[PDB]
């Protein structure tokens, strides 16, 4: 007999389009959820963060 | 070489008194054993012969009047025939057995106002209230009822008979026999109640059994 | 000996439970150069009806390759079998069932196919069981389910009618409530809730209508319905690891194995 | 587990010339033994082949 139950609180299904943390995606197209690596090649070197 | 078992021919089985002898005989066949009860149904300790057959029955019923005189009788009662009866439940253990071996245990019970007075004595005689003396009563194992005293007596007698055992089916005289007579008359005034109750219970003590058979 | 028995040969135990795991594994050769001398026995000996049989020369089977055991009563019975269905046809209605284990029982008002198969295979049930409901047809429909155990007042069994008992008594017992356009399935516990050591299958007689059913479930709907719309329900049964299973017994005939 | 033992099936008896192989045997029932006289009836040494 199991017992996990939670209760379904407010803004339920709710999209919040201001910020990162709310607007990160839940899945993904990519085969095996796979991740990318960093290639400054062709770019120079020239890389923007700020 | 190989040696391959057969069953075995010759065995003998039973519980104790049933002996069966077998030309062809087998293993038993046995499933599961026997289990505990960690939530019993039934909380009392189980049945046997101590809590069936050593256990207090009320034997007579008898009422002492103002009307019964010095010396009057006012029980007499073999103990041994009455407890040997269908309605008790030491009749299931005496109903197959053929002899036994017994020490019997009385208790004698009286309920007087206290604006009565008078007396009884309780002996247990063996065998037979014979020519002996009525005033020497107090020989025997007996007790005295006083109504400003007390009014339960109790005796405690083993076996006393001129055989090994007591046959119940054809007894050939009774081992115990109680009498109850008038010690001091009940004397009461006017309004008083002129009776009191009497009660007389019994039981065995350090039964034996022996030789059950299948005749009643 | 405690009974007071007495005997010269030897009492052995017979068809003692779980002799073997039912998957391919180790635990050479199983018979070999010596000669068999288990081919040859004495059926009605228990104790020679224990022998090892072997008579051809064999080798050992290896493994499996499937990592569960498909012959544990846990895994095979963990999976939900059917248990019963049915519809409602009018406003405020309530339905009842038992779960009763008789094999007297036939369906559609007993144990269907596979369950009634399983629960004559042994003689005591003790535990508790696991139902799942599943909502077929009309939405916006508000729906309450409560379990009342055997030897209580509850309403007539495999009936649907108008429910006779209060919204006091029916909350008392426990209740869920559910809607049938948000969820389509309840997946609820059974408690075993008996004054009697364990359930049976196998009876007659007034033990068969005392000692069989275990359990009740009942189901009252409300705001059914808008004009034309059907709604079934259709209940399935699982069993838990808390549950426990005693006595086996001979199998159902090919008669008494029937279906819904 | 007791043993009940029964009566034994073949046997060979006799007195060293007479060979007697039996299916069915049973043990031998003897009384007494043999005594010695304190008080002999006769003095002389008993017959064998030597004195005859």
């Amino acid at each position: 007999m199991m017992r996990n139950e939670t209760r379904v609180s407010t803004t339920e299904n709710v999209v919040n389009l201001s910020n990162y943390e709310d607007a990160r995606a839940k899945m993904s197209f990519a085969l095996d959820q796979e991740d990318w690596k960093s290639d400054p090649s062709q770019g120079g070197g020239i890389k923007i963060t700020h | 070489e190989q040696m391959i078992q057969s069953v075995d021919r010759t065995a003998v089985t039973g519980a104790s008194y049933f002996t069966s002898v077998d030309q062809s005989s087998v293993h038993t066949a046995e499933v599961g054993s026997h289990q505990i009860e960690p939530l019993k149904t039934s909380v009392d300790k189980p049945g046997s012969k101590k809590t069936q057959g050593e256990k207090f029955f009320l034997i007579h019923s008898a009422r002492w009047l103002t009307t019964h005189a010095l010396f009057h009788e006012v029980a007499k009662l073999d103990v041994v025939k009455l407890l040997y009866n269908e309605q008790f439940a030491v009749q299931g253990l005496l109903r197959y057995h053929t002899y036994a071996r017994f020490g019997i245990e009385i208790q004698v019970q009286i309920n007087p106002t206290p604006f009565q007075q008078g007396g009884l004595i309780c002996a247990m005689v063996p065998g037979d209230q014979s020519y002996g003396s009525i005033a020497s009563l107090t020989v025997y194992p007996h007790g005295l009822l006083n109504c400003n005293i007390n009014n339960v007596v109790r005796i405690k007698v083993p076996f006393i008979y001129t055989r090994g055992a007591y046959h119940f089916k054809d007894p050939q005289y009774p081992v115990w026999e109680l009498t109850i007579r008038v010690w001091s008359e009940l004397n009461i005034g006017t309004g008083t109640s002129a009776y009191t109750s009497l009660n007389v219970l019994a039981r065995f003590t350090d039964l034996e059994l022996h030789g059950l058979t299948p005749l009643s | 000996d405690d009974s007071g028995g007495f005997s010269t040969t030897v009492s052995t135990e017979q068809n003692v439970p779980d002799p073997q795991v039912g998957i391919t594994t180790m635990r050479m050769d199983v018979s070999g150069v010596q000669a068999p001398v288990g081919a040859i026995t004495t059926i009605e000996d228990p104790v020679l009806a224990k022998k090892v049989p072997e008579t051809f020369p064999e080798l050992k089977p290896g493994e499996s390759r499937h990592t569960s055991d498909h012959m544990s009563i846990y895994k095979f019975m963990g999976r939900s079998h059917f248990l019963c269905t049915f519809t409602f046809n009018s406003n405020n209605k309530e339905y009842t069932f038992p779960i009763t284990l008789s094999s007297t029982s036939n369906p559609p008002h007993g144990l269907p196919s596979t369950l009634r198969w399983f629960f004559n295979l042994f003689q005591l049930y003790r535990g508790p069981l696991d139902l799942t409901i599943i909502i077929t047809g009309a939405t916006d429909v508000d729906g309450m389910a409560w379990f009342t155990p055997v030897g209580l007042a509850v309403d007539t069994p495999w009936v649907e009618k108008e429910s006779a008992l209060q919204i006091d008594y029916k909350t008392a017992l426990g209740a869920v409530r559910f809607n049938t356009r948000r969820t389509g399935n309840i997946q609820i516990r059974l408690p075993w809730y008996s004054y009697l050591y364990a359930v049976s299958g196998a009876l007659d007689g007034l033990g068969d209508k005392t000692d069989s059913t275990f359990g009740l479930v009942s189901i009252q709907i409300a705001n059914y319905n808008h004009s034309d719309e059907y709604l079934s329900f259709s209940c399935y049964l699982s069993v838990t690891e808390q549950s426990e299973f005693y006595f086996p017994r001979a199998p159902l005939n090919s008669n008494a194995m029937l279906s819904t």
